[PDB]
């Protein structure tokens, strides 16, 4: 009954625009809870406080309180679960994509999720939201990584950014499409998400076909499909490469490389890794 | 709602069943307990109040000028306030003579005091609506509020088999805690003086209580001089002392912005008997104003 | 259009060979993200800015 | 007949280290300054250093001159110098095991302060015969006195485990194997050297400073017990801020009279608890005392007991 009241006194000070006083008041109160090891109370107070600073466009204060929240999360050994992550998701929503500390805040959140879960690289559902924020700030390469390590929805969002990015390119080509497409094939092969690899390929190639009307014919054998392009050998290689990796058969991998000598050189590093992961080619 | 520098809302509350009073070290604790009890009894004539001390010094008997003990007695001059003085350590020790885990000693001690209260209500047909607990100055008497948690973890990790006993004790404490952690049923009023050591000890007490999930948002600050205002400005000693008191009052105002911080005047003669205690107690309900109320304080001293 | 016959022949044959048996890992296979222990290899930076 | 003054300490020629301590606005700095002045005046042939490790720059405020890291003679004395340092800031200017092992932080900090003193003597700032240490109000600055014991038990556990093994695995594990151990033993030896002098009652003592009030009395018993556990000599208590109200009603209204009553209660407790200590009872002065002149007049009551009947004129003359 007392907590609801101090958060009202606080959001009064925030409507009034007394941001220094509000921050000051909240810190006294939060500190007292932290000091007495009353972590649930600190967590509720701090998070709520951070939220209203962010809603009030006070990026600095809100971001500081997010770090404070993460400190308490760590102190109270708050495990990654739905409630834990939702607090952070609700906060990520209010973050201006231009916040000077955006990347730090996101790394803070992710790092908590690594420490308190069994994911080396962090909770996927959290990654889905983080990814979107990063992209708003034009942090394209960081968004890519978080989406890659995200959910099904992230896969859709990943395809969309890549597709939008290809469309932004003024001087389209043969090698240009592959520069983007190859990223889906490789990244999802690297994390052994074959399903996302296939589904992203499908979405992407359909959109490519419907917009650019390339010359193609679908070759179908035993329930598998290669879209054979007339002018995109790159695209053929990348599709066959995926299915080859599924078989884990070195001879198919060798055949494939022997036929496309140039692509073997072009994707040298990527293929050495795939050879290790799917083949057994450690040196 | 802006937080008034008095105990008015507590004094007229109809919901509280347990009011704890605590403070270490010559800070006017007993006077404060007595004053809270009197104010509640006077403001709520239709309710019956119990003031209980667990100090062995028999401080309430000294304060009212009558002999109290293990059996509840109405304070003479009141229709609706009763006093008790017990010693739970002595009660436990006699019990134990008749033959590792924190909070146990305190749990069993406090169950004993609850037992005695309930028994006292039974054998006099008057059940008390609210108990004002003048807590012992030493020890961590409410540490048992942490027990249910400590013991639950103990049971997971898991001759007389004591598991049943442990679970019963856990359940007993959890029942208490349900009410002691309910801010509408139970609160702790801190008592202090405007000095570094007392302020430091009060921050410690408050943090201790927050860790128990006990409601605390009341601080009585005693022994305030208000020296600039009395007149007979004589006494620069008092004026200098007041300057130091104001320094720590400022610290309190900033640290405890959301608390009822009730600032009580120093009275020369230590206050004893119902009459003097009720006159003084009124300033818990409506703030002492040094300009206007000085003559009330001087009446007490003048009377001696 | 059929000037790319050489590469079409290769794709056709290779697909048939590969799909002759059920590929060891099926299309829907996903390594649990809990078990993913490394990323594979950095891809190159694209020359084009994203806006 | 243990005298209620610090006369025997003030005229002692054997003490090299006098520590002054007390928590909670108990007149500590004034007491340190007064002890230093009394010793300097009573032993003109010796050189005295008063050093504060309080960051509040309390000695500068007390004497009304700017002191710092470099020893300065107090103006008006031939015989007393003052220093104000911050050992945390000195250490930072100069790692997991400092947090893991108790007393280390304090040992290295205190070695720094001794280093600074010695350097200050060496660069033509005279060698000081006795140092009066105005200790920081917070922390357990002398906790390092326990270190040699803690560390010796740690080296035995180190000696039991290591010498179990090898020498195949021992030599692989040991790059610098003796080295970290060499550092620990050197540090142990460094502290044991300090302890030899700090536990010698003729070379070192601690004067406690307090006020006649419950919380201060309780904290003082705690402090005393702490010092006994380090084997540090303690048998001096300065009790400050005493009203002696019955002896000047002119300055002592009934509020003060009531306060004095309470002070007497705790004075009686002190008298009974500390019968074998020098318990020196000092008068309150309304105006807080600053400058050499007022400080020397007040300080005389550390040496020869304030008597409220005879000495009241001296005290009320400082007040106005
Ligand atoms: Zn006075």
């Amino acid at each position: 009954a007392k907590l609801a009241k101090t958060l009202q006194r606080f959001e009064n000070k925030i409507k009034a625009g007394d941001y220094y006083e509000a921050h000051q008041t909240l810190r006294t109160i939060a500190n007292r809870y932290v000091r007495s090891k009353s972590y649930e109370h600190a967590i509720e107070l701090i998070s709520q406080g951070a939220l209203s600073f962010l809603k009030a466009k006070q990026g600095g204060s809100g971001t500081d309180l997010i770090f404070y929240l993460l400190e308490v999360y760590d102190l109270a050994e708050v495990k990654v679960d739905d409630i834990s992550v939702a607090r952070l998701v609700r906060l990520i929503a209010e973050l201006d994509p231009s916040e000077p500390n955006l990347k730090d805040v996101i790394t803070g959140m992710n790092n908590w999720s690594i420490k308190f879960s069994e994911y080396k690289f962090g909770d996927p559902y959290l990654h889905n939201t983080i990814g979107s924020k990063l992209l708003e700030g034009d942090f394209v390469y960081e968004a890519e990584r978080y989406f890659m390590l995200g959910t099904h929805d992230s896969m859709i969002k990943y395809v969309d950014l890549l597709w939008d990015w290809l469309c932004q390119v003024d001087d389209i080509e043969d090698s240009t499409v592959a520069e983007f497409f190859s990223r889906l094939v490789f990244n999802y092969l690297f994390i052994s998400n074959i399903s996302f690899a296939h589904e992203s390929k499908d979405i992407f190639l359909e959109r490519f076909i419907e917009k650019f009307h390339p010359k193609y014919e679908k070759i179908d054998k035993n329930g598998y499909e290669i879209v054979f392009f007339e002018d995109y050998s790159d695209l053929n290689f990348l599709q066959l490469l995926l299915i080859t990796c599924q078989t884990a058969d070195a001879s198919y991998f060798l055949n494939l490389k022997n036929h496309y000598l140039d692509f073997s050189q072009a994707y040298k590093s990527e293929l050495e890794f795939l050879g290790q992961e799917y083949f057994n080619e450690n040196l | 709602l802006t937080v008034e520098p008095n105990l008015h809302s507590l004094i007229t509350s109809t919901t509280h069943k347990w009011i704890f009073v605590g403070g270490k070290g010559g800070v006017g604790k007993t006077t404060s307990s007595c004053s809270i009890a009197i104010q509640m009894a006077l403001s709520q004539p239709n309710k019956q109040f119990l003031l209980i001390s667990t100090d062995p010094a028999h401080n309430l008997s000294d304060a009212f000028g009558e002999k109290f003990g293990k059996d509840a007695r109405k304070v003479t001059g009141m229709n609706n306030l009763s006093c008790m003085e017990i010693d739970p350590s002595a009660a436990l020790k006699d019990m134990n003579d008749m033959a590792s885990i924190p909070g146990i000693d305190e749990a069993l001690s406090f169950m004993e005091v609850m037992k005695h209260i309930k028994r006292q209500e039974q054998g006099e047909g008057e059940t008390f609506d609210t108990v004002i607990f003048d807590t012992a100055p030493t020890g961590h008497t409410l540490r048992f509020l942490q027990l249910p948690n400590t013991l639950s973890k103990l049971l997971e990790k898991f001759n007389v088999d004591i598991s049943g006993k442990l679970n019963e004790l856990k359940a007993n404490v959890e029942t208490i805690r349900q009410q002691f952690t309910d801010p509408d049923l139970t609160t702790f009023v801190c008592v202090c003086i405007s000095e570094f050591l007392s302020l430091y000890e009060t921050e410690r007490l408050i943090q201790e209580l927050i860790s128990y999930d006990m409601d605390v948002n009341s601080i009585i600050v005693n022994q305030l001089l208000f020296a600039e205002n009395d007149q007979e400005h004589n006494c620069k000693r008092c004026q200098a002392r007041w300057k130091m008191q104001k320094k720590y009052l400022d610290q309190i105002d900033e640290l405890y912005e959301d608390f009822h911080v009730v600032k009580m005047p120093l009275c020369a003669g230590e206050i004893r008997g119902l009459n003097n205690l009720t006159k003084f107690s009124q300033f818990l309900n409506k703030e002492y104003n040094p300009i206007t109320d000085g003559k009330v304080i001087y009446e007490l001293e003048d009377k001696e | 259009t059929s000037a790319s016959g050489p590469e079409h022949e290769f794709v056709s044959k290779f697909l048939t060979l590969a799909t002759l048996t059920e590929p060891k890992l099926p299309k829907s296979y996903t390594k649990p993200l809990k078990d993913v222990t490394n990323l594979g290899v950095p891809l190159p930076t694209l020359k084009y800015k994203y806006k």
